[PDB]
RNA sequence: GCCAACGACCAUACCACGCUGAAUACAUCGGUUCUCGUCCGAUCACCGAAAUUAAGCAGCGUCGCGGGCGGUUAGUACUUAGAUGGGGGACCGCUUGGGAACACCGCGUGUUGUUGGCCU
RNA sequence: CGAAUGAUUAGAGGCCUUAGGGUCGAAACGAUCUUAACCUAUUCUCAAACUUUAAAUGGGUAAGAACCUUAACUUUCUUGAUAUGAAGAUCAAGGUUAUGAUAUAAAUGUCCCAGUGGGCCACUUUUGGUAAGCAGAACUGGCGCUGUGGGAUGAACCAAACGUAAUGUUACGUGCCCAAAUUAACAACUCAUGCAGAUACCAUGAAAGGCGUUGGUUGCUUAAAACAGCAGGACGGUGAUCAUGGAAGUCGAAAUCCGCUAAGGAGUGUGUAACAACUCACCUGCCGAAGCAACUAGCCCUUAAAAUGGAUGGCGCUUAAG
RNA sequence: CAAAUAAUAACGGAGGUGUCCCAAGGCCAGCUCAGUGCGGACAGAAACCACACAUAGAGCAAAAGGGCAAAUGCUGACUUG
RNA sequence: UGUCAGAAAAGUUACCAUAGGGAUAACUGGCUUGUGGCGGCCAAGCGUUCAUAGCGACGUCGCUUUUUGAUCCUUCGAUGU
């Protein structure tokens, strides 16, 4: 019955999954994770910007629903139509579940009152850690200040505390923004959608002379 | 370790802990010093030790009748101190007691002996 | 690429003991269910042959044609070694040597289907039927049984290992056929 | 509540190692056990007959008796709180030899190879092992390139 | 109604009294459930140990008569 | 097939992925007990070949087995049998030959002299009393098949010949049907003198008289003729029962450095100067684009 | 420097290709009277000799894959023991010891035993 | 998790002939390939019943006369063709008993000797349960079975275990209750109008704020005269359009381009029906010195609502007695 | 679950048992399985024949787990340990 | 001999009896709150126009046991429901 996660705050247990082990778990109404201009170049976007749990929260499926729509009608609405790509980080892959209690009619008596507990899942929720981020914007640097505020109203709607970071990656590639154009500069970063291909020495050497094919002509 | 504390003890707290405080173990009975034929009488055909100061030698200079010349001993019944003690269940270096005081064993046997 | 092959040449690595000569041939005929059909189509084949061929049995159950397991469907048996080249061409000019493209496996061998038959010197016969049958022509150069011994065994590599289309060059020369590009 | 039976909870004990899986090296059958000799037990998953059952993995026992396959290995175990002694007949293949005590025996062989040169000299034979003693005065030298060299405490900000 | 059962609480207190008790070292430990045929005429290996020096140090020479079993032991 | 089943791709031993070693046979053969505590076991390993038949006695050891005794046919020549190296007649000589070959060296050629009387029955030698029995093998097969008459199990009687204590049966000897067993020792006695190639080369000047320079070739060169075979392996069954001895050869001393072929392999300077000049030559042959 | 039979350890040995190869060898190869086995002399079994750039253990080559060892990650993560430490909680700091892992980069790419031979 | 098995998110490069049909074409292969399959180099995030790797704390064993090397005897069982194995029984030869620390005396029997076989609490790890002074376990320490000192009070917390006395010295405390500092000891913090706050466990209180005050981090303006303020303009190239509550400097708003100089905004507005003005920019002033924001975490405040009258233990404390 | 030896609870979670088997036991020999690709008249998404790849992705009365490739899988040989 | 260390075994009592039990329910008291409601943040929006005159979605953080479960601690030589 949707009982909110006002009172879960001791949070105990392995990772129950939606396995071949518990199988009756149910279809998520919370599927999308990422939004925007998601076919995007890497070129496209250069700030990243994420907002990042400073505590050890279990962040529910519903906030995150609701965080990911406040950060996304706010960008929508002053940064520009596509010029924004959202990474919601937090994959819930959770059960909690319910002993439901059917006591209807008042009188069965049969079913459970505190023997015996096997339960029911409706939960679903992400484990979050210390440092570890939620969602990711990425856009260009001209939005920085937009971008910020969507992140800002999109706080208010998780549990918690979360913090800000502009990163100083270049996009979501694992870069400096130095690091990234150094390296971009002469062959070495072959570009994919959102990442960047990396240094490579190996192997064999027929993808050396077609960088070198590729550089000249 | 929370329930100790040690360091490195200088001559004079040999000495002093031996002639003030030294007992000693005879045929399992502990008797006090009061003479040198106390120390002699069980420790000169084995080892060397017949003085005070033989048994404040090869403690203090380890030597190689060490097991035997602290075993000799009784352990040091000490008093308690004088000012007493500063939280007994913190380290000494967070804020005082057990554990290596290292050389401030020796003002804490002042106070005990 | 371009690693040092060096290449040392003291003979031109021709090919007079990579002979490119006939396996085996392979000829089957799956009828379709079981009875009787089978036992006088098994006996064109010693008419064909000599040989007395072997029983295959259906593996699976479709529904579809009315084959179960071990129902045995089809009649096969094989030659090899220059008696196929009576068989072969016996059934090669039936289809006028000339044959289709693929039909030739990248595996080298390369097979064709003849109906009606009756056209490899058979007389008609009708005790027995007329019957339709799968001609597999398996191809190899000498050395191909260094993975059929049981002790020391290996592998050919790349080259010797013949490709489709040097069987299809086996096959402009002799029997003097064309490639047929459908 | 179970443990209860005999091969429960070696799902671990008794897996093969990652790659190590297939054919026993054909050593293992040319090891040669003499009676009284000291023997740890390691179960394979690959040898379903005579395998110990699963107390005595990881254990440590003497050889008391050889038969055509096996040596009867006595094994301690707790049973709480006392020590048995058991009596395992246990297959070749789960059973290894112990390289404990023969880094004691190359001590017996030093014991008396420098007892014997010490008929010579004397003194000390030195033939106690002696624990990690504090270290000695000793003088560093720098010359190195002249120190600080300065450490600071310092790694947050990201 | 249906209390408090399995507990190991006191379990190694009360197993640590009279102690946690290694067996006892023996000289001797029993050769039986050992292979019998090891054993029933080594039984009388030992019982041909009728003498061991007098007569045993006799049989050194006595088989260097006829200079021993040197080479043919070698296969 | 890429990078992921290679991870976890565990090979076969070394022996079972070139096919020379069974491993289920080798556990097998070279079994000895526990209580028989590091007794040796010594099987008799015959293998054949295109031109030679190698006979050795082996013994399971940890770190490698250890041959004691090995007598090839490439050295029959010696005894009178010059062409027909692979023959079921040629295994017998040197499955004889391995048998005084390890007899006299054990001094065991006193007693247990053998069978000279070479009959093809079955033949199991008795106990020399004052003391057990003889030197015994097992014979260790790999994986010929083991079908009645191979010349694998033509070492087998040769070895028990010189008085060898290797356990039989007759069921796989040449000339013993399968219906029943029906022993027949002189089709087993036509085989151990070569009587049945004689009688092929007396059987194909009536068929194809051309073919004899096709198969027995050599034999027109080296004029062995057909009626001969009965007593070349027999003249020989005691110039090898008179002159087992090893057939070592002394060089002294040319084994290593032979002499200038040392054949190195690229010294990792090398390999880095190799992709200077590979990198460096293939940028100005693109500065022959421009 | 090698060749073979039998091995041990069981990828530093594998996999993909490429290119050499003196000599003994090992092959492929020829045949089906014999012994033997197949639907078939392909395989197996047996007789035994007319051509070589395939096996084979390799000689190797590869800014090869895998695998192996080192470095670095990192004194990081975790963790023993301590406190009348912190904080509303979640959890976090310090004391006292112990101490990883992926990856990442670099390195090498079978070692050897017995017994018979060859000598480029 | 760029290793397998299970999941799972996104694109990127393509074998293709799977097309879901296309698209310029009747289908076209005459071209863009459209997309979705399939393949390959990547990617987000993860597993009680997954794992190449792999701690800490653990479990076992060893660390010597019951020993170490010999010599040659016994054996039918014992093996070997060995009455050399392998076990055993003897003589030979071996400095200094082969880490450390300890020894509450340890060893072994018998009465199978009595009581017991409801437990309970706590750190840490745990399972069920929304939770529980709830249910169930692992670990060690406790209460039961135990006084005494401290936490006002109290089974268990902190300290410490206890013959009967004298003396001296000790963690909790030192404004009064009440033994001992209103410390000839300090630096700060904090003003709480109906519980300021006041010692662990522990006797609850959050999210989010404060131009309350205290410290701190980042960026701009600045000794070109800013900041503030008294002193100027802010209309319009035009109801371009969007538009009739209606846009003439303006809801919305695809859109977007222009005044002037010392210096004026197609301009945010309750709605000034639509208009006007007006004024928080610009910049000439005087001023002539620091100003501006954003952010952080100390205390206090706020958030903060119960029933007999009332509880930092009580009194009472505010350059403290927090 | 279970907290890296073993032990370890709840009406904790996920299942299984009360049988089947003259071979599905014993043993030798031969053999390679899942799937995948290129092929071969009728014949297609699959019938069969045949080649190449196949680290077990199959199969083993096994519920789950371990294990297993000239086998413990598949086929024959005699068999009754 | 499946209650599997192994009696040979159907109900009902509101007409009832006995020994006990707070080792055990029924109500009060205690802890607990999934259920209801009462607050505070963020602001999609509603309100002709206008995000907060009055509201207020998706989230979020608390307070409240009394209904109501859960619980079995105190009482069964009796606490009048």
């Amino acid at each position: 019955g949707r009982r909110p996660a006002r009172c879960y705050r001791y949070c105990k247990n392995k990772p129950y999954p939606k396995s071949r082990f518990c199988r009756g778990v149910p279809d998520p109404k919370i599927r999308i994770f990422d939004l925007g201009r998601k076919k995007a170049t890497v070129e496209d976007f250069p700030l990243c910007v994420h907002l990042v749990s400073d505590e050890y929260e279990q962040l529910s499926s519903e906030a995150l629903e609701a965080g990911r729509i406040c950060c996304n009608k706010y960008l929508v609405k002053y940064c520009g139509k596509d010029q924004f790509h959202i990474r919601m980080r937090l994959h819930p892959f959770h059960v909690i579940r319910i002993n439901k209690m059917l006591s209807c009619a008042g009188a069965d008596r049969l079913q459970t009152g505190m023997r015996g507990a096997f339960g029911k899942p409706q939960g679903t929720v992400a484990r979050v850690r210390i440092g570890q981020p939620i969602m990711s914007v990425r856009s260009s640097d001209r939005y920085k200040a937009q971008v910020i505020e969507a992140l800002r109203r999109a706080k208010f709607k998780f549990p918690g505390r979360q913090k800000i970071y502009v990163s100083k990656k270049w996009g979501f590639t694992k870069y400096e923004r130095e690091r990234y154009e150094e390296l971009r500069d002469d062959n070495r970063l072959e570009p994919d959608g959102c990442n960047v291909k990396y240094r490579p020495e190996h192997g064999p050497i027929a993808a050396w002379e077609k960088a070198q094919r590729d550089v000249y002509a | 370790e929370p329930y100790i504390t040690w360091g490195y003890p200088n001559l004079k707290s040999v000495r002093e802990l031996i002639y003030k405080r030294g007992f000693v173990k005879h045929n399992r009975q502990r008797v006090p010093i009061t003479d040198n034929f106390v120390i002699e009488r069980k420790l000169r055909q084995a080892h060397q030790i017949q003085c005070v100061e033989d048994l404040v030698h090869e403690i203090f200079t380890v030597g190689p009748n060490f097991k035997y010349a602290s075993n000799f001993l009784w352990p040091f019944k000490l008093n308690t101190p004088t000012g007493g003690w500063r939280k007994k269940a913190n380290h000494y270096v967070n804020g005082g007691d057990f554990g290596n005081r290292e050389d401030q064993i020796n003002r804490l046997l002042r106070k005990m002996v | 690429m371009a690693a040092v092959t060096k290449k040392i040449k003291r003979d031109p690595a021709k090919n007079p003991m990579r002979d490119l000569h006939i396996r085996k041939l392979c000829l089957n005929i799956c009828v379709g269910e079981s009875g009787d059909r089978l036992t006088r189509a098994a006996k064109v084949l010693e008419q064909l042959t000599g040989q007395q061929p072997v029983f295959s049995k259906a593996r699976y159950t479709v529904r579809s044609f009315g084959i179960r397991r071990n129902e045995k469907i089809a009649v096969h048996c094989t030659v090899r070694g220059a008696k196929a080249e009576e068989i072969l061409e016996r059934g090669l000019k039936v289809r006028e040597y000339e044959l289709r493209r693929e039909n030739f496996s990248s595996t080298g061998n390369f097979g064709f289907g003849i109906q009606e038959h009756i056209d490899l010197g058979i007389k008609y016969d009708p005790s027995i039927g007329i019957y339709g049958l799968d001609f597999y022509v398996v191809l190899g150069r000498p050395g191909y049984n260094v993975n059929h011994r049981k002790r020391k065994s290996g592998t050919v590599g790349f080259q010797h290992r013949l490709t489709k289309e040097d069987a299809m060059k086996w096959f402009q020369q002799k029997y003097d056929g064309i490639i047929l590009n459908t | 509540t179970n443990s209860k039976g005999y091969r429960r909870g070696t799902r671990d004990m008794f897996s093969r190692p990652f790659r190590k899986h297939g054919v026993i090296p054909l050593s293992t059958y040319m090891r040669v056990f003499k009676i009284g000799d000291i023997v740890d037990i390691k179960g394979h998953g690959a040898v379903q007959k005579g395998l110990p059952y699963k107390a005595y993995h990881g254990k440590t026992g003497r050889i008391f008796n050889v038969t055509q396959h096996a040596v009867g290995v006595i094994v301690n175990k707790r049973v709480r709180g006392k020590i048995l002694a058991k009596r395992v007949n246990v297959r070749i293949e789960h059973i290894h030899h112990s390289k404990c005590r023969e880094d004691f025996l190359r001590r017996v062989k030093e014991n008396e190879r420098l007892l014997k040169e010490a008929k010579e000299k004397g003194q000390w034979v030195s033939l106690k092992r002696q624990p990690e003693q504090p270290k000695k005065a000793h003088f560093v030298k720098k010359l190195e390139e002249p120190i600080a060299l300065a450490p600071i405490p310092y790694e947050f900000i990201a | 109604a249906k209390s408090k059962n399995h507990t190991n609480h006191n379990q190694n207190k009360k197993a640590h009294r009279n102690g946690i008790k290694r067996p006892l070292r023996k000289r001797h430990e029993s050769t039986l459930g050992m292979d019998v045929k090891f054993l029933i005429n080594q039984r009388y290996a030992r019982k041909g140990n009728l003498s061991r020096e007098e007569s045993v140090k006799r049989y050194n020479e006595r088989i260097a008569s006829q200079k021993g079993k040197p080479k043919p032991v070698t296969l | 097939k890429n990078k992921q089943y290679f991870k976890r791709y565990q090979v076969k031993f070394r022996r079972r992925r070139e096919g020379k070693t069974d491993y289920y046979a080798r556990k097998r053969l070279t079994f000895q007990d526990k209580n028989k505590y590091n007794t040796p076991k010594y099987r008799l390993i015959v293998r054949l070949s295109n031109k030679d038949i190698t006979v050795q006695i082996a013994y399971a050891r940890i770190e490698g087995d250890r041959v004691v005794c090995a007598a090839y046919s490439h050295e029959l020549p010696k005894y009178g049998i010059q062409v027909g190296l692979t023959n079921y007649a040629a295994a017998y000589c040197t499955g004889l030959l391995v048998a005084r070959r390890v007899l006299n060296k054990l001094g065991l050629d006193s007693l247990y002299a053998g069978c000279t009387e070479v009959t093809g029955e079955e033949f199991n030698v008795e106990p020399v009393d004052d003391g057990p029995g003889a030197f015994r093998c097992f014979l260790d097969v790999g994986l010929a098949r083991t079908t009645t008459g191979a010349r694998v199990f033509g070492a087998m009687k040769g070895a028990v010949d010189g008085g060898l204590n290797i356990p039989h049966s007759v069921k796989r000897f040449p000339g013993y049907s399968a219906e029943t067993k029906s022993f027949n020792a002189d089709v087993h006695r036509a085989h151990i003198f070569g009587q049945h190639v004689a009688d092929y080369m007396r059987s194909l000047e009536e068929e194809d008289e051309e073919s004899f320079k096709r198969q027995f070739s050599r034999y027109i060169k080296l004029g062995i003729r057909a009626d001969d075979l009965e007593d070349i392996y027999k003249k020989a069954h005691q110039a090898i029962r008179n002159d087992p001895t090893h057939k070592v050869t002394a060089k002294k001393s040319s084994a290593v450095t032979k002499k200038r072929w040392n054949a190195k392999k690229l010294t990792n300077e090398q390999r880095k100067t190799k992709i200077a000049a590979h990198k460096a030559a293939y940028v100005a042959k693109l500065q022959s684009e421009t």
